[PDB]
């Protein structure tokens, strides 16, 4: 929710799904009586769907693999060289 | 006409709501602050984007 406050109208992770887990809730409200399994059967059937959808949002909406190659090239140094020649020109100055 | 007004139009003047229950939906009913952006917030917004 926070996220589709910032971002465009992307839809609920559960689309049209979300009332299918309301009528879901539903029954649980219409069993005589709580039990646990059931009520987490139905909020890992929840959470699974919120977590592949985010899942897609990571890898295709937000590009985790680019920003992890980008750590990789900076905070892990992977652009070596680079990292040289700029420690071979900041030297003298890193040195004070 | 006049007699049909005055006599059988006087006659045959036999020309004789929101249920905002939410009991029948109580689960599926919006939060009345939830219900209230979703059915006029948005049509107001869109007069006023208009």
């Amino acid at each position: 929710e926070n996220q589709n406050v910032n971002l465009t109208r992307k839809g609920s992770i559960l689309k049209n799904q979300e009332d299918t887990f309301a009528a879901e809730l539903h029954r649980l409200k219409q069993q005589p009586l709580f039990s646990l399994v059931d009520f987490e059967q139905v909020v890992d059937r929840i959470r699974s769907t919120v977590a592949e959808h985010l899942w897609k949002l990571m890898v295709e909406e937000s590009d985790l693999l680019g920003q992890l190659k980008i750590i990789k090239d900076f905070y892990l140094l992977g652009r070596g060289e680079l990292f040289q020649a700029f420690i071979d020109t900041a030297q003298h100055m890193l040195k004070t | 006409i006049n007699f049909a007004r005055m006599y059988l139009e006087q006659s045959d003047f036999h020309e004789k709501d929101v249920c905002v229950d939410r009991s029948s939906e109580s689960v599926t009913c919006q939060t009345f602050e939830l219900t209230l952006r979703s059915c006029l917030y948005p049509h107001i917004d869109k007069q006023y984007l208009d």
